[PDB]
């Protein structure tokens, strides 16, 4: 996650790696046929650069389930 | 509000003594020092008044000494901001006192009420005590003369003579050894008084707005709270100049 | 500065003016009804030990309200080392009169007092709970006001030394006493320098 | 009782009332101020009773003090006429105020007439107590809506000393208040007659038939 | 670092720190661009206009129900810039206090006392940890009863002053710059004129040009005193007027 | 941090859960129900005998006809029981009946928990208590025994005994009581159980008997029937 | 972009120095006659204060 | 309101001897634009320079000198949301003392009446200590009186006192120049030179106030006399 | 958002570097997590039309009341948890119930939807108490306006909608409202299509059964505001069945 | 006024942390020792640290509620404890005790005025925002039959009758040591009544005969409260006739 102002710590090998994903991910260097499969029960705690439609097009819910769908699994 | 911005600001110790008085102590150190002198006759205060600056309109008598009522007077060694709420209660109920019993007003008495409204912040309401310790000087009818001082915490006790501020307890030291429990005219009580401004003050040639003495005698019959004079102040000055000489070589 | 009735064993008073003193003459009265058993109690209070305030009528309230009236002129009067004007004073009893509201009981008070340091003659008459009163004439006031009114009038000498006017007020004084009974009960008269306040006992019952 | 009258001319007010505050015929005060300056654009006449007719314009002063000093411009008539209205009537009121409302708002001067009840109401010339009627006889025809200024106060001197001598609800002095609209003008002296006392010869206790008795210091 | 470190509790709620104001209180002011409002305010001699982005986020609205313009009395209408959830709010505070005058007074409240008791609720909020300050933004108009159109703002904080010509927004800086200039060179104002600066302004930095329904533009003129909104046909005329300036 | 007001993981109130475990610290109260009378005894809880027996109190009369024991958190029982004398007295001075049992064990039960440091002001609770009472007296209807806990539970008890181990004195009264039984055996069946619950000794200046009878007012036993009932274990 | 640092680890040991060696090429003593730099940030505040 | 609400205080003293959020606050009235006030002894004059920084202030009514009754008047340093309550509440104050002693309120008398708020906010939760510094002038009862209130509660009477940037300087000068009772053209010169020791917020003359206490009342000056006396000073 | 350990997704009085509160958010997931509420503004009235999912066979309609009665002419229509739901019914029936009583007259919508929303909005303030996690509707028929419907969010942002769902398919619903015009259209239609959005949104293989509450304040009941006569409710939810296959 | 958030919350730990914190401060502590007579009861503190500069007057820990109840407070601790916390728990029992006084038509039951004492501590620790005192108190009167009490309570109110109690020093330690010292034949005088209370405090006082403070009251006679030089020549009798011992 990005948002440092670190001096005391925080590595920053971390600080690279989130935003190499952006660079690869910017058009220039090819992602237009690869899909990524991007799974997090938080959100909450992300960046909008890493998410947010159109660098991650499609963005898929699953609500809490019901009661059909209780009877299938069981 | 939170919880996580919580760790009790109120809290009994198990030592007994709360954290934020102890911390309190040393700011009222730091604010200069205030006496108190018994006479057999008088009862005194003499304070170093807060401003030593060359400006200064001079529209409250002394920042320091507050006269309360015509039988009691108080002054702070501590927090400013926090001087005023007291005072201004302390003025009220001093005041009362005298006016409607016709019975001065006992530092004894004052204190108890005062110490009250300091307490609560300290047990409970998540707030803190106030950051003046106060020597009152008075005269009641019932004990006779008397001085008082009051704590942070709402602790008391009364002495006859007593000094807050920086170099306390060098202070106290010097007159336990002059000065138990009377013996001193109002003349002598008011010198003992200047002695004690002198070592501790870092200047020891004083000034009329360095200092400021006010008394409190009974004279003619009725109880006379006065300030002062500038010319009165400095001739006390001229006369404790020449005896410190003499005094300590 | 609201006392319960009137009725105070003796109600009265007369304020005369010259220009070298200004002058407040006051029945020194106590004890309710008839009946009275003492002649001695304060009524006229000095509030910067130079002015006065005279409130009149029964000795409880009328001396409990002064002092806590006095607290407040007292805050004023501490904080700067020079005291409140006698203008702003007069209004500020007209106020502590009226707080007490509708169908309120009656006090009469006078103020007399030169003003501070801005010098000229004052005096004034409070009662009910009313309009302001700033006069540069003469005040008598009290329940039988006509009697005092009289004799406020009575006194003026306007060149004469202080000491005329004393032995001139202390005949209006008995004279009064045996018109009323309001006046006498003792009295105490009050030459007002402005620099400290003369007090004065009559002989007279 | 009382006297008090306001005129309507080039500017707020001119105002005329007598000094004193007297009970039927009898003195209570020698001199008072009916007709007040607590501010100096709003002016406030005063007639009936002392106690109600103070509290009433006391009350709408308070709330025009505010409106003053963060605009930086005219206090509002309005706000002083809906105030003692419903402020005094919440009350119940102790007797009767007649009581004359004046202030320039924005645009022109508007007087007003708080009655007996307790109302706020429009006309432009008042005149308030048991004198009413007969503060109004000169007024309403020496005044024929909006005259010369200075005429205005040679005429008012003369109603007012007119008030003042012919009807016994006024005794010492008669006081002019006039405000063109941010003026104090105070002469007390709206009739000819000596103020106090006169002593031209100074006897009030023959020559020393008494004597001075005890002199102390209450320190 | 600084904009989220603790020193007090003063990154959670109000109180001073090291940075010579207070955390809490500059959220509230980052607070106004998140919006994605931006106002340019304009002070004529005939009227004092406000016009601000309309926030329009669907194409089921009425457009007589969604609007940012609001009427608190019948002498002043005001425009909402910040957080839209904090703008509803606002609003109804200052509808009771502009109530609480109009009572009392007997008559309408001047531009510059609404602005006066909002601006120090806008400092309760803020003065206060039992609530978080306002993240938006009143800028009131109104015929002043003698000073003459008025152009008034209270901060998200709370304080007000008068203006010539003010702007919020999400870019508040640039718009003030691109705002003096155009006073600088005086055209003059009439209504059509002074409506016309502040549109122009509205539309250069942000770089648009807009629709008549994604504009909102909202007078009072000495026509009457009573507020009102023009319109589409009426701010689509001020739109086209815009061209072959000046 | 939270609070002790929130749910653990559990699903229960953190609060609650400690209060109970508070009650073993102290006290003990054992009220045995026979329909000849309700006893409760009770330990004073010494250090030494040199203590006087003169007006040391945890059995108190809370009406004339319903007497209480206390068992637990004995600071806390101190103003629950001033508390409770005063609400049934306004029963007993309205209705003009003599209290039942199971009246003044409901009223009680809701004051337990209001607990919360949101919802509560001075008069009101920020803590629940931790003091579980037997109210033991005689009614119309008869003798009966009630048992409150914390938790607000009322229920009906012929022998309840909860103490130091509230479990401990328990246990041994299975062993001792049986259902029907004299008032002389029901007072000894106390005395056996109340030494297994203390982890002291059976002196008189360390226990407190009391016992509430038909036709008869709530009693405290004197220094010479305090020995009478020392003497059966 | 590396801050000011010196309580770091390894990698912002070696971020402080790329940032140096910028400075002094861009516009220091050096100079840069055609070559002009893009640079793209979602958001600059992990930056060096000077750059 | 309709919450629980707060009512710890946020500040906890110190083994030091100080309370922390005042030191603050203090740096707060420093960071403001400069503000000195002086009672000459013949009339008291506050003077203040204003940051706008682009003159399309209309301000013909609310100022950094904003009159708080007809002989009182206000100036502040730091920050200007702190202020807003400030004048407001002095507003009020001088409307209570109006209406018993109708002579609205007195210098020393109103200063206790604010320091006694401003403990209760500090002493408190849900409030919070002040960053402002105020400078109180009057002229009532024959006498002209300059006080200056700190944003923790604290009242000091002085002759010549400055706040706003670069206090320490203006202080120094305000010693040496001015001596206690010289004349009110002292007064006003050295006032505008404190301005004038360090500005930059726009040089033009609305963007300094200036309000004079004298025996007539209080009235705040117009922005072009305000010019005339920063003319001299070079 | 963040996760940080003390205040900003813990407090609610405490903004983010940004401007924003994370509390207001996570509640925001709510109202997407439960079924729909559906409500049209007519112009002879309004339309409300809320599914109430048959969780347990041993129900009746009247349970998990999703659909409140807020005055004689308002209604409200709720989307999201129910506990926040009922909080936001008893001060809109309180509001609404001062109005009718004293003025005499219908109430005009849209500044009753901005004080409802100020309550909201009030609460996410504070610290101490929590910002609503349900999204609701309010909808009149008023004699100065018309039929009104404002739609205020979690946020407490109001606006008004000629057409609003609000639920677990928001974009599948606010589509079909589109295509179709009820926008002025006239209520008895409309109670049909309502329901036949309702039909489209739940399906047969994540829900089993859910009982049709709809409310009247139109024509048929001359702007009183009723829940659905048993007749009416039946036909349109028997269309909405229909018509699909 | 209050905290919001309370003080004393139930914990784990058995108790409660004020409880526990405040047994641990009179623990600490110096020795109060209460000694039941049959002439007069009387009680005395071992710490006021007199050294003449100084005069008690209220500075006492002996304070006297009622004409015929006193109580001597042990706040006094590993640092000492609060007379400011002391003080609360003595004006609501004083003006209790008087109510009391009024309506028994003999001296005040001291049992009504210990309960009551016993409550007053326990309410702060159910009170919102609030906390128990730090304090034991020897509350000590004489019944309405005229029996001589010595009572103890301790932090969270719990009450017991005594013969004799001693608190502080570890309070179990010093009581236990107090039944040794007790006679009945040592109480049927005035002045043997009071060498029991001293012979407690002398143990481990610093600069004794001056520290030691004890009053005594009589049957409804006010507190006499014995000045430090009258104590003094007691304390020299005992402290020989103890050296004796030895």
């Amino acid at each position: 996650t990005k948002r440092f102002d670190s001096e005391k710590a925080g590595d920053r090998e971390v600080q690279r790696t989130m935003l190499e994903l952006l660079n690869q991910l910017d058009g220039f260097q090819p992602n237009t046929q690869v899909k990524v499969i991007a799974a997090t029960n938080r959100v909450d705690i992300l960046d909008p650069a890493l998410l947010r439609s159109g660098r991650l097009d499609r963005k898929i819910e699953f609500p809490m389930p019901n009661e059909e769908a209780r009877a299938r699994i069981m | 509000m939170s919880r996580r911005y919580d760790s009790r600001t109120t809290i009994f110790s198990p030592e007994g003594r709360l954290y934020q008085v102890e911390y309190a102590m040393e700011a009222i150190g730091h604010a200069g020092t205030c006496l108190g002198i018994l006479a057999n006759d008088g009862v005194l205060l003499a304070a170093e008044r807060r401003n030593i600056h060359k400006l200064l309109d001079e529209v409250f008598f002394s920042e320091k000494i507050y006269k309360l009522n015509e039988d009691m007077a108080c002054s702070v060694a501590g927090i400013t901001s926090d001087a005023n709420v007291l005072t201004n209660e302390l003025r009220l109920i001093a005041q009362r006192y005298l006016l409607q019993y016709q019975e001065p007003i006992p530092c004894e008495q004052l204190v108890t009420a005062l110490c009250d409204i300091k307490q609560a912040y300290t047990q409970f309401g998540g707030k803190r005590p106030f950051g003046v310790s106060l020597l009152y000087i008075g005269w009641d009818k019932h004990y006779g003369f008397q001085l008082y001082q009051s704590d942070p915490s709402g602790n008391y006790g009364g002495w006859k003579a007593t000094c807050i501020g920086n170099n306390s307890a060098a202070a106290v030291s010097m007159l336990k050894q002059d000065y138990k429990e009377g013996e001193m005219t109002l003349k002598s009580a008011l010198a003992l008084a200047v002695k004690v401004l002198n070592k501790t003050m870092d200047v020891s040639k004083l000034s009329a707005e360095k200092v400021e003495i006010a008394t409190l005698t009974r004279e003619n019959g009725k109880t006379v709270i006065r300030v002062l004079k500038q010319k009165e102040v400095e001739q006390l000055i001229k006369k404790h100049e020449e005896e410190e000489a003499k005094a300590e070589r | 500065m609201s006392v319960m009735s009137y009725n105070g064993g003796a109600v009265m008073a007369m304020k005369g003016k010259n220009c070298v003193a200004i002058a407040a003459d006051r029945r020194f009265g106590i004890q309710a009804q008839m009946v009275t058993t003492d002649f001695q109690k304060i009524f006229p209070m000095g509030d910067r030990l130079y002015i006065g305030l005279a409130g009149l009528a029964t000795d409880v309230q009328t001396v409990a309200q002064r002092l806590k009236f006095r607290l407040n002129l007292y805050e004023l009067k501490e904080g700067r080392q020079i005291k409140p004007y006698t203008l702003m004073s007069m209004v500020a009893n007209l106020l502590y009169e009226k707080r007490f509201g509708p169908y309120y009981t009656e006090p009469v008070i006078a103020g007399l007092d030169p003003k501070t340091f801005k010098p000229f003659i004052c005096s004034l008459d409070l009662i009910g709970c009313p309009m302001v009163t700033d006069d540069f004439v003469v005040s008598g006031t009290c329940s039988e006001q006509m009697y005092g009114m009289c004799e406020s009038l009575w006194e003026p000498n306007m060149d004469p030394e202080h000491l005329f006017e004393t032995i001139s007020q202390a005949m209006l004084n008995a004279v009064d006493r045996d018109a009323v009974s309001g006046m006498g009960v003792i009295v105490h008269i009050i030459e007002k320098d402005k620099i400290t306040t003369r007090t004065l006992k009559a002989r007279m019952d | 009782t009382t006297i008090a009258g306001v005129v309507y001319k080039d500017g707020i007010v001119l105002g005329a009332d007598t000094r004193a505050t007297e009970g039927m015929v009898v003195a209570d005060k020698n001199c008072s101020k009916i007709h007040f300056i607590s501010p100096n654009i709003y002016c406030c006449g005063a007639g009936t009773a002392a106690d109600t007719d103070m509290t009433t314009q006391l009350i709408s002063s308070n709330l025009e003090l505010h409106s003053l000093t963060t605009g930086r411009l005219p206090r509002v008539v309005t706000a002083n006429r809906m105030l003692k209205q419903m402020l005094f009537r919440y009350q119940g009121y102790i007797g009767a105020a007649l009581v004359l409302g004046g202030v320039d708002v924005t645009g022109p001067h508007l007087y007003s007439i708080y009655p007996h009840g307790s109302t706020d109401k429009l006309p432009y010339v008042t005149m308030g107590s048991g004198s009413l009627a007969a503060m109004a006889v000169f007024e309403d025809k020496f005044r024929p809506d909006m005259e010369e200024e200075e005429a205005k106060k040679l005429v008012s001197e003369a109603i007012a000393a007119g008030i003042f001598n012919d009807l016994g609800s006024g005794s010492n002095i008669d006081l002019c208040v006039i405000s063109k609209s941010k003026l104090d003008f105070l002469r007390p002296y709206s009739v000819p007659n000596k103020k106090g006392t006169r002593f031209g010869r100074y006897r009030c206790e023959k020559g020393t038939t008494a004597v001075l008795t005890e002199k102390v210091t209450p320190l | 670092m600084s904009r989220g470190s603790s020193a007090g509790f003063d990154r959670h709620i109000t109180i001073f720190s090291p940075e010579g104001r207070l955390y809490q209180v500059e959220y509230a002011f980052k607070a106004i661009n998140q919006g994605g409002l931006t106002s340019v305010a304009v002070r004529g001699k005939d009227c004092a206009v406000i016009v601000t982005q309309k926030k329009v986020p669907d194409k089921l609205l009425d457009s007589s129900t969604v609007t940012h313009l609001f009427k608190i009395t019948e002498n002043i209408g005001c425009v909402m810039t910040g957080m839209t959830a904090d703008s509803r709010s606002q609003v109804q505070r200052a509808r009771y206090e502009a109530a609480n005058w109009k009572y009392k007074y007997g008559y309408e409240i001047p531009v510059d006392m609404l602005c006066k008791r909002i601006a120090d609720i806008s400092q309760v909020y803020t003065q206060n940890a039992e609530m978080r300050p306002l993240g938006c933004c009143m800028i009131l108009i109104g015929i002043d009863e003698e000073q003459g159109p008025q152009v008034y703002k209270c901060d998200p904080a709370g304080y007000y002053c008068g203006f010539k010509a003010t702007a919020a927004g999400v870019k508040q800086t640039e718009s003030t710059s691109f705002l003096e200039k155009k006073v600088k060179k005086k055209f003059d104002w009439t209504f059509e004129q002074t409506v016309e600066t502040a549109i122009t302004c509205l539309s250069t930095v942000l770089s648009i040009d807009f629709k008549p329904s994604e504009i909102e533009v909202g007078v009072v003129t000495v026509e009457n005193p009573k507020f009102r909104i023009l319109t589409e046909a009426e701010i689509d005329a001020h739109l086209v007027a815009l061209a072959e300036r000046d | 941090d939270r609070g002790v007001n929130t749910f653990s993981p559990e699903g229960r109130l953190f609060q609650v859960e400690y209060a109970i475990e508070g009650h073993k610290l102290g006290s003990t109260a054992i009220g045995i129900q026979t329909s000849e009378g309700v006893c409760l005894a009770v330990e004073k809880r010494i250090t030494s005998p040199l203590m006087e027996p003169s007006s040391i109190e945890k059995i108190v009369e809370i009406d004339a006809h319903i007497g209480c024991a206390m068992s637990g958190l004995i600071a806390d029982a101190k103003t629950l029981i001033d508390k409770a004398r005063v609400e049934t007295q306004n029963h007993w001075f309205t209705y003009n009946e003599t209290m039942t049992v199971e009246s003044v064990t409901q009223a009680v039960s809701n004051l337990a928990l209001q607990f919360g440091e949101e919802d509560a002001d001075p008069g009101a609770m920020s803590r629940p208590f931790g003091v579980a009472l037997l109210f033991g007296g005689v009614d119309e209807k008869g003798p009966q025994l009630f048992h409150m806990d914390p938790s607000g539970t009322f229920v009906q008890c012929d022998a309840r005994a909860i103490g130091s181990a509230s479990e401990g004195a328990q246990s041994s009264l299975q062993e001792v009581y049986h259902k029907s039984t004299t008032l002389k055996e029901a007072i000894k069946s106390s005395l056996i159980i109340l030494k297994q619950v203390m982890e002291e000794k059976l002196n008189a200046t360390n226990i407190e008997l009391a016992t509430v009878q038909p036709g008869q007012n709530f009693h405290m036993f004197t220094k010479e029937e305090l020995e009478e009932v020392i003497k059966d274990i | 972009g590396g801050r000011r640092f010196s309580e770091g680890t390894s990698a912002d040991r070696e971020i402080q120095r790329t940032l140096m060696e910028l400075l002094n090429q861009m516009d220091g003593f050096d100079t840069l006659h055609r070559v002009k730099m893009i640079m793209a940030t979602n958001r600059p505040d992990t930056l060096d204060p000077a750059l | 309101m309709a919450e629980r609400g707060y009512s710890f205080s946020l500040t906890t003293f110190s083994p030091s001897g100080k309370l922390v959020q005042i030191e603050y606050a203090l740096a707060a009235v420093a960071g403001g634009a400069p503000s000195v006030g002086i009672k000459a002894a013949n009339g008291v004059v506050l003077a203040t320079e204003k940051k706008q920084k682009s003159i399309l202030y209309d301000e013909r009514s609310v100022h950094k000198v904003e009159p708080i009754t007809k002989h009182i008047g206000l100036v502040y340093s730091g920050m200007g949301p702190d202020y807003r309550v400030l004048v407001h509440r002095a507003r009020k104050l001088a409307q209570q003392y109006y209406l018993v002693y109708q002579e609205p309120i007195p210098t020393a008398q109103l200063v206790q009446r604010v320091a006694s708020v401003m403990q209760e906010y500090t002493q408190s939760g849900g409030v919070r200590p002040f960053g402002v510094s105020l400078l109180i002038c009057g002229w009532n009862e024959g006498r002209p009186y300059l006080f200056q209130s700190d944003p923790s509660g604290a009242y000091f009477a002085w002759k010549a006192t400055a706040m706003g940037k670069n206090y320490v300087n203006g202080k120094t000068f305000l010693e040496k120049r001015y001596n206690e009772d010289l004349e009110l053209e002292d007064a006003i010169h050295t006032a505008i030179l404190t301005l004038k020791e360090s500005f930059e917020g726009q040089m033009t003359e609305d963007n300094i106030e200036v309000g004079i206490c004298n025996e007539a009342g209080f009235r705040r000056l117009t922005p072009t006399e305000v010019r005339d006396y920063l003319a001299a000073i070079a | 958002m963040s996760s940080i350990g003390t205040g900003y997704d813990l407090s609610a009085s405490t903004f983010s570097p940004d401007g924003r509160v994370f509390q207001v958010e996570y509640a925001m997931k709510a109202v997407e997590n439960s079924s729909t509420a559906i409500g049209i503004r007519c112009k002879d009235g309004v339309v409300f039309g809320v599914e109430k999912l048959v969780l347990s066979k041993l129900y009746e309609e009247g349970s998990n009341k999703r659909l409140f009665n807020v005055d004689r002419h308002v209604g409200m229509a709720v989307a999201g948890l129910l506990a926040d739901a009922r909080s936001l019914a008893d001060i809109a029936r309180e509001e609404a119930s001062n109005f009718r009583s004293n003025f005499g007259y219908n109430i005009p919508l849209k500044h009753l939807a901005d004080r409802v929303a100020m309550y909201v909005h009030a609460y996410t303030l504070y610290s101490a108490v929590r910002p609503f996690g349900c999204s609701f509707m309010l909808g009149s028929y008023s004699v100065n306006d018309g039929a009104q419907l404002y739609m205020i969010d979690p946020s407490g942002v109001s606006y008004g909608y000629w057409g609003c769902a609000i639920g677990k398919a928001r974009q599948a619903a606010k589509t079909e409202i589109e295509k179709l015009q009820m926008k002025e259209m006239t209520c008895r239609d409309v109670v049909k299509e309502v329901a036949k959005i309702i039909y489209i949104v739940h399906d047969e293989v994540k829900d089993k059964a859910f009982e049709l509450e709809l409310s009247w304040v139109g024509e048929l009941t001359k702007g009183r505001h009723e829940i659905v006569p048993k007749d009416v409710r039946e036909e349109a939810e028997k269309y909405a069945k229909e018509s699909l296959k | 006024m209050s905290y919001d958030r309370a003080i004393t919350v139930f914990s784990p730990d058995g108790h409660l942390f004020q409880v526990e914190y405040a047994q641990e401060a009179v623990k600490k502590g110096s020795t109060a020792v209460g000694v039941r007579g049959r002439d007069i009861v009387v009680l005395g503190v071992e710490k006021k640290s007199v050294a003449k500069l100084q005069d008690e007057r209220t500075v006492r820990k002996i304070c006297a509620l009622d004409d015929n109840v006193c109580m001597a407070f042990a706040v006094v601790a590993s640092v000492s404890g609060l007379t400011a916390d002391a003080r609360i728990v003595i004006n609501r029992a004083r003006v209790e005790c008087q109510s009391h006084r009024l309506t028994v038509g003999d001296p005040v039951t001291v049992e009504y005025i210990t309960r009551y004492i016993a409550s007053l501590k326990q309410r702060y620790t159910q009170s919102n925002g609030r906390r128990p005192f730090g304090i034991s108190a020897l509350i000590v009167g004489f019944d309405f039959d005229g029996t001589p009490r010595l009572y103890q309570t301790d932090p969270s109110g719990t009450y017991h009758a005594w013969k004799a109690n001693a608190i502080g020093r570890g309070a179990k330690s010093v009581r236990e040591f107090l039944e040794k010292n007790y006679t009945d034949d040592a109480i049927e005088t005035d002045d043997l009544t009071i060498k029991l209370v001293i012979k407690a405090l002398l143990e481990v006082v610093q600069s004794g005969g001056k520290n030691i403070e004890l009053a005594v009251m009589r049957r409804d006679q006010p507190l006499k409260i014995l000045s430090p030089e009258e104590i003094e020549k007691y304390v020299a009798e005992i402290e020989k006739e103890k050296e004796e011992n030895e």
